[PDB]
């Protein structure tokens, strides 16, 4: 079973974007698929359901009259329009599921509840003015002084991007042993920043290359930075 | 006519073995339709206990829930590095009306405590052409998650030009990182020599410096 949520991006004040979510695995006609989103370091939030098999649809009244969720059974596939956004907007929407039926009956017991066991990986929706920058990738280079077989670090510098994702990985994915990509801080100027840094063996300086590959969607940006240490 | 799922505590410490109740009570009654989620940072919610008290197919024995009226409960039994999250109640009483979720109970891993492993790095030839300097500290897998750092230049102490981040914790040795960063103009980097970080922490029996001369 699966479930992927796509359409998130930037959008200005006022502006529109519809989110779609694709579903596989699954009897789509026969559930309930709810949007829930998560604004920056807050929880989580229902935003609206619908019944695809019926059309029925409910709403949060943060978002009724401005959001739409729709769904198409001949393509497994729901819906978020989002019009007349704003800011409070802003947040990661995921799509999530309930199998049929939403709540059954046991004769001479109770009732029993079904809950959001698929979710989507969510897609970010971005509600600004701001306009797009790409990220600067600078090397934090390891010490000349790692000396006689200790632990080196080294690691890169992203800087000066907007808006929100950057991923990070390390020689595409083969080096992942003591890597930590630091969540991203918004500094002043309005822009976001953020380092990845990786432990290695100072005896594997100078006979090994590492590379820091920086991937920021929202500018089609893709940085593969050689981090060497510096002569 | 909402429904409010008051979700405690918001934020709890507990040690590897330990059993951990976090409580959810709803403001009206929501039959049995509670479900709890745990969330990892970033990552999409997982569903553990579904209808107050059923575990979900997979969710490890350690979760039970329970119902009491109009309030809930999640325990974990015997809490594992694993479980650090934020975990969620959620209700479903109403059918195709409102799903209203608890405000979320971060659980940390409480273990004992590691000092920091300490790196600094220059600004970049790359990055000078821009006009401006930035410095960073690392401070490696450490607990806990408090550590002070002090930048110095010319050995007289900063303030206010330098951001923290923290990474989450781990969710195998429970332990942090942190970066600091200093932002400086070139030509005001340009104007001194030693660059250090003083780093405080409780595992360390004294402050660790490192530092650097430019150049």
């Amino acid at each position: 079973v699966q479930l992927v949520e796509s359409g998130g991006g930037l959008v200005q004040p006022g502006g529109s974007l519809r989110l779609s979510c694709a579903a596989s695995g699954f009897n789509f006609y026969s559930s309930y698929i709810h949007w829930v989103r998560q604004a920056p370091g807050k929880g989580l939030e229902w935003v609206a359901s619908i019944s695809p098999y019926s059309g029925s649809t409910s709403y949060a009244d943060s978002v009724k009259g401005r959001f739409t969720i729709s769904a198409d059974t001949s393509k497994n596939t729901a819906y978020l329009q989002m019009n007349s956004l704003r800011a409070e907007d802003t947040a990661v929407y995921y799509c999530a599921r309930y199998s049929w039926p939403w709540v059954s009956y046991k004769p001479y017991y109770g009732l029993h509840f079904s809950a959001m066991d698929y979710w989507g990986q969510g897609t970010l929706v971005t509600v600004s003015s701001a306009s797009t920058k790409g990220p600067s990738v600078f090397p934090l280079a390891p010490s000349s002084k790692s000396t006689s077989g200790g632990t080196a670090a080294l690691g890169c510098l992203v800087k000066d991007y907007f808006p929100e994702p950057v991923t990070v990985s390390w020689n595409s994915g083969a080096l992942t042993s003591g890597v930590h990509t630091f969540p991203a801080v918004l500094q002043s100027s309005g822009l976001y920043s953020l380092s990845s840094v990786v432990t290695v063996p100072s005896s594997s300086l100078g006979t090994q290359t590492y590379i820091c590959n920086v991937n920021h969607k929202p500018s089609n940006t893709k940085v593969d930075k050689k981090v060497e240490p510096k002569s | 006519s909402d429904i409010q799922m008051t979700q405690s505590p918001s934020s709890l410490s507990a040690s590897v073995g330990d059993r951990v109740t976090i409580t959810c009570r709803a403001s009206q009654s929501v039959s049995s339709a509670v479900a709890w989620y745990q969330q990892k940072p970033g990552k999409a919610p997982k569903l553990l206990i579904y209808s107050a008290s059923s575990l979900y197919s997979g969710v490890p024995s350690r979760f039970s829930g329970s119902r009491s009226g109009t309030d809930f409960t999640l325990t974990i039994s015997s809490l594992q590095p694993e479980d650090f999250a934020t975990y969620y109640c959620q209700q479903s009483v109403s059918y195709m009306g409102p799903l209203t979720f608890g405000q979320g109970t971060k659980v940390e891993i409480k273990r004992t405590v590691a000092a920091p492993s300490v790196f600094i790095f220059p600004p970049s030839d790359s990055q000078l052409k821009s006009g401006t300097a930035s410095v960073v500290c690392l401070l490696n897998n450490f607990y806990p998650r408090e550590a002070k750092v002090q930048w110095k230049v010319d050995n007289a102490l900063q303030s206010g030009n330098s951001q923290e981040s923290v990474t989450e914790q781990d969710s195998k040795d429970s332990t942090y990182s942190l970066s600091s960063t200093l932002t400086l103009s070139k030509a005001d980097y340009e104007k001194h020599k030693v660059y250090a970080c003083e780093v405080t922490h409780q595992g360390l029996s004294s402050p660790v410096t490192k530092s650097f001369n430019r150049g």
